């Protein structure tokens, strides 16, 4: 398609990766290892 | 709904979010901090519920106070979006965000309270019939039965993409004969969070379509070494104006754009 | 400080924000949570 | 050019062990997360990930622990951080190993040894590093204490420690303006196919220093679409080779340099 929008959309993939993809589980891993932790 | 598949990705934007509650604060027992990935499209306090509970069990029962969140001696203005405030605050920074869960000591001169959801409700109405003012006359926004301005509202509470964009699609519609909106919903932040926001057509007299780089050069002109961030990515300038109203604004349909420095 | 060593001490710095930085305190916080359960 | 050193060493890669899942476990396993060393072994950094999982399972279930990435097990004697730059670096972090307790490949992947034994392939990598550096002058000079402390030094990630042996190991007589030759090894798309270890001088004909390009235009002129990648940074291919030897080597005294394409 456009230049751009081939563009924006892969910065929206890579962003994705870097921010979400990575944290995504660990951060459920902690957080259910909290919840375990209340009793 | 014309590129979904640019739309969804933006929806459900994501940010690593670290929670810490204060030192100075009184605590009946030590407080782990708390993970979590925030929406980039909803609102601090629309969505941290959780958070806040789990630092209720550790305070006393007095205080009981309402919270509040900062990011390195800056209170964070829950007016603006999630993914704007990280995007303009922390994102030249290192993953996760780290921000401060505060209970005592509210910044009453620097922060607006936010006391119900239905406040949040009331705030996201106000900015959509202000963005809708501008796209056409309010005319879209009017039009609607208050029955579709309450199911945006539990779109976006309760993220479900499909029953928000049911109702917003109308809302990113125009007449065809003009064949763009009558003026853009933009806001631009520099450094702090006063921003800037004039008047400004998507079609010119030529008829060509405007670009994101023309909005700066007859609105912040001091952009081009700076980088222009919106939802965390730098788009070509090259990027017409009216397609950036359609798919990179926030559920509020304005366009949240940061002007940021590089590192 | 000449062109390549300023160059190699800027990545070492941003290899360290980017690898290091994000996930120690994160993995430090959860190894502690997981000695508790070993120790239900 | 001390600061180089203390982050090189301190170096680390975010890494998750996920145990394979065929493995039988009595009750649920847990990924062990944590931060390897890039100058270290996977054989140094493991029992603390074999101590983990050694307790959701029955003796008769487990074996000699061994690590895979993608279907490809890892080498116990290449460097952690350069078996993730040559193996991992476009995949996303954490670093995501697989940890197995059965069918260890007896034909594609050497034993785990003792612990004496990395000690073993370390000592013989600076030996052989040493010989090319100074005509194996130096580590002959040295008290057998001398090799243990280097290999303690790197074992307990105590940098002044090592570097209390090591500096003599990077040092030349004034006369020669640099090593006699360079210890390197270069890997090209996988850890399968053999390194390039070939004899290359730091100094020219003239007396003007050699670069990396001059390294790769003479061992490797493939690399030059590719990627040249060093302990997870891209040194410009203008920096003199002398001085990555002294400051951009592993503590094997080798510069392992991985060729990769992109992105």
């Amino acid at each position: 398609f456009p230049r751009w929008k081939r563009h924006i959309s892969e910065q929206l993939r890579r962003r994705d990766r870097l921010q979400r993809q990575a944290f995504e589980e660990i951060i459920l891993q902690y957080n259910k290892l909290l919840e375990k932790s209340d009793l | 709904t014309d590129d979904k598949d640019v739309l969804r990705d933006v929806w459900f934007g994501r940010i690593p979010t670290c929670f810490t509650l204060y030192q100075d604060e009184i605590t009946e027992r030590e407080a782990e901090p708390y993970y979590l990935l925030l929406p980039r499209v909803s609102y601090l306090t629309l969505v941290t519920d959780k958070v806040k509970k789990h630092f209720q069990k550790v305070m006393r029962q007095e205080d009981i106070s309402e919270i509040w969140f900062e990011y390195e001696g800056t209170p964070l203005k829950w007016h603006y979006p999630i993914g704007l405030l990280f995007d303009l605050l922390a994102s030249s920074s290192a993953l996760p965000w780290n921000i401060t869960v505060h209970f005592k000591s509210f910044p009453e001169k620097d922060l607006l309270h936010c006391p119900s959801k239905d406040a949040i409700d009331a705030h996201f109405m106000s900015c959509m019939k202000e963005a809708d003012a501008l796209k056409h006359k309010s005319q879209v926004i009017n039009e609607m039965q208050k029955k579709d301005h309450k199911q945006l509202w539990m779109g976006l509470q309760n993220d479900r993409f499909d029953q928000f964009w049911a109702i917003n699609r109308k809302l990113m519609e125009y007449p065809a004969e003009e064949n763009g909106f009558r003026y853009i919903p933009f806001r631009i932040y520099q450094t702090t969070t006063p921003f800037i926001q004039k008047l400004f057509r998507p079609v010119a007299a030529d008829g060509q379509l405007h670009t994101l780089g023309d909005l700066l050069k007859e609105v912040c002109p001091s952009a081009i070494k700076n980088q222009v961030m919106i939802h965390g990515i730098e788009p070509m300038l090259e990027t017409p104006l009216q397609w950036l109203s359609e798919h990179l604004s926030y559920p509020d349909n304005f366009l949240h754009i940061s002007i940021i420095p590089q590192p």
